């Protein structure tokens, strides 16, 4: 159809969850 | 005898064209662009009733559909221009007090009246009164912002719907156009769109009032002769 | 061959920008009160900067400076509300002038 | 007194621009004071109360 | 029938 | 004697009922250009309901195949200490021209993410371009 | 209409209610094009549709109203809270 129309995907901008300063630390 | 084709000659006739004023030559997609007419606000305050017209959130801003816009635009337009060729009181209406100068120098401008101030109750509703037995209310209202300052629907949307009076509106995606008669999505916040409005508007007008003197001043050269 | 709606929202500066946090951008004032500077920068809303210390007569309407952009409107959902409020204006950083 | 005169015509139009606002004569004064301080800008006691 | 309204009399 | 019932029908509806019922002696003067040229919906009142339990809203995040590779080159290199002028309608970040590079590349047939990635850096430098790297 | 004297209230509800007039479709203008059953607040109302010469057998207030609209034929029934204005 058209090439400038939007396509459907996940957010790529999207920043990585924030994580606690013990976050994987036993 | 007179009045048919008088009436038939002038008032009927521009209602048998499309477009009898060339309204589309005021105006494209790309101009609307260019003026952020396409710039919504975020979608955390979209309204229910604009999902129609939006193209789709681009990073959580709505993004207003310009093709959509482009064809209301035409209809908003045309509209007013013929309400201005048949000599309706064409009022505008807005409360963004950054534009109040702009738009009521648009209007004297253009021929037509401006409300931007404080709306009184029963302005519409109650104008007998307020103004005297004998007062003409306004045939056309042209919101270009439909809100009022606490982000509520100006209250002459409500009341121009009470008292049977054709409105165009200027719709952001945090309007309600439920009761206008003649909606635009666009952005309603940008000088350059606002603007760009109020030259398409006062252009609209002004040429529909000089097409008017045109046609009468012939018909009446071709009467006597 | 008309340009479409979506072709030209694709190849748009603002677009092309993506987030608008932490990017810079250029801006012109347009309205000054008293120390506050109206800046358009582009975008939907202008921002509302304090005219700087240091050098601040430099800074008049038309003047063309660089800002930091942070969001292009403040927007918030309060307790109880239906709908997020707006203040109507973008929040960015002044850094100074733009000179060429 | 001093009686406003007819604010429209025979065919109903009003003669003001400001009409509706139905303070057309205040309004149309804070329009030109407000028209003037933008010029202004563009281009940059005792015995009176 | 409802007596008419008279606005006359106080009229200014 | 128009009808003030706004949220019953549209003015239309209202003001072209009451004429058949001949409580209108004349038409409104925008009445015929109405006709002529409606809107595109007719303006009937509706109430706005808040959505509830799966309803969702249809409106979709506009996204990009770029996306992905302005998402990365801010990743790996930052925002461009050079300044957006949103005011060009034919402004080209730093970013533009490096998604630019990168869809040419991809384009000679080069079909690796990584590798499409390195080499497109390797050929702003030669045009004289700078990329200093975030970290 | 709303007044401290009755004639006063006569006077507004009167004058007031033309400006809030509706248009109801009638069926050959003597009757309903359909049933209609709805409910407003408690107030509930079913209307048949109905043939010439049946006449307006209907609470008297549903009589009062369809001779102003022009409707002949009609059976209505009015069940829940009887309200006169719901
Ligand atoms: S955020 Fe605390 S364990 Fe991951
Ligand atoms: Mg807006």
């Amino acid at each position: 159809s058209n090439e400038d129309l939007p396509i459907s995907m996940e957010n790529p901008y999207k920043e990585p969850l924030k994580k606690c300063i013990l976050c994987g630390k036993h | 005898e007179d009045s048919t084709d008088f009436n038939d000659k002038i008032l009927n006739e521009p209602l048998k064209h499309s477009d009898f004023f060339n309204v589309k030559e005021l105006f494209s997609v790309r101009s609307l662009f260019d003026a952020r007419v396409h710039l919504g606000h975020k979608a955390g305050c979209r309204h229910r009733f604009m999902e129609p017209y939006i193209f789709g959130s681009r990073l959580d801003h709505d993004i207003i559909d310009l093709e959509q816009t482009a064809t209301h635009l035409q209809l908003a337009l045309n509209f007013t221009a013929h309400m201005a060729y048949r000599k309706g009181i064409i009022l505008f209406i807005s409360r963004n007090r950054q534009f109040s100068y702009l738009i009521e120098n648009m209007a004297r401008d253009c021929g037509e009246y401006a409300h931007t101030r404080y709306f009184r109750g029963g302005m519409l509703t109650n104008a007998r009164l307020l103004f005297g037995p004998t007062v003409r209310l306004p045939d056309l209202i042209i919101f270009l912002h439909t809100l009022n300052n606490i982000f509520e629907p100006h209250v002459a949307v409500r009341d121009a719907a009470k008292m049977n009076i054709p409105t165009v509106g200027i719709v952001d995606t945090n309007c309600n156009p439920c009761l206008i008669t003649y909606p635009v999505p666009g952005n309603d916040d940008s000088p350059l769109a606002v603007h760009l409005y109020c030259r398409l508007f006062q252009t609209a007008i002004t040429r529909a009032k000089e097409k008017r003197q045109q046609v009468e001043a012939l018909y009446r050269l071709q009467g006597q002769k | 061959n008309v340009e479409s709606f979506a072709s030209m929202l694709r190849h748009s500066p603002l677009t092309q920008m993506g987030p608008a946090k932490d990017k810079l951008v250029i801006g012109r004032i347009f309205h000054i009160v008293e120390n506050d500077l109206y800046i358009d920068f582009g975008g939907k809303f202008h921002c509302v900067c304090r005219r700087p210390e240091v050098d601040g007569e430099k800074y008049q309407k038309g003047t063309r400076v660089r800002l930091r952009l942070l969001d292009l409107e403040l927007t918030s959902r309060f307790l109880g509300a239906t709908t997020d409020t707006t203040v109507l204006e973008a929040n960015a950083v002044l850094l100074g002038i733009q000179e060429s | 007194p001093r009686q406003r005169a007819i604010q429209w015509g025979e065919d109903g139009r009003p003669f003001h621009y400001l009409f509706y606002t139905g303070k057309q004569s205040y309004y149309s004064l804070m329009h030109d004071v407000y028209g003037m301080l933008l010029n202004l800008e563009k281009h940059q006691v005792i015995g009176s109360r | 029938v409802i007596p008419k309204k008279n606005v006359p009399t106080s009229k200014r | 004697a128009g009808s003030r019932l706004e949220t019953v029908g549209s003015i239309f509806s209202r003001t072209r009922d009451l004429v058949r019922a001949g409580v209108l002696k004349e038409k409104p003067l925008w009445f015929d250009v109405y006709d002529a040229f409606p809107p595109l919906r007719e303006p009937v009142f509706q109430r706005p309901r808040v959505r509830y339990g799966k309803a969702k809203a249809p409106i979709q995040d506009i996204w990009y195949h770029e996306d992905r590779i302005r998402a990365k080159f801010y990743s790996v290199y930052g925002s461009g200490q050079r300044a957006f002028d949103l005011f060009n309608p034919n402004f080209k970040s730093t970013c533009q021209r490096f998604v630019e590079k990168y869809t040419e590349l991809q384009k000679l047939g080069e079909t690796d993410e990584e590798k499409l990635f390195v080499e497109t850096g390797k050929a702003l430098l030669a045009e004289g371009v700078i990329l200093r790297r975030v970290g | 209409g709303k007044a401290t004297d009755r004639m006063d209230a006569f006077r507004k509800a009167k004058n007031r209610a033309v400006h809030h007039l509706h248009y109801i479709e009638r069926y050959e203008d003597h009757t309903i094009f359909h049933d209609i059953s709805l409910r407003f607040k408690r107030t509930h109302i079913k209307m048949k549709k109905q043939p010439k010469g049946y006449g307006l057998r209907c609470h008297r207030a549903i009589i009062t109203i369809c001779r102003l609209i022009g409707i002949k034929d009609m059976y209505a029934k009015v069940s829940g809270s009887i309200n006169m204005l719901s």
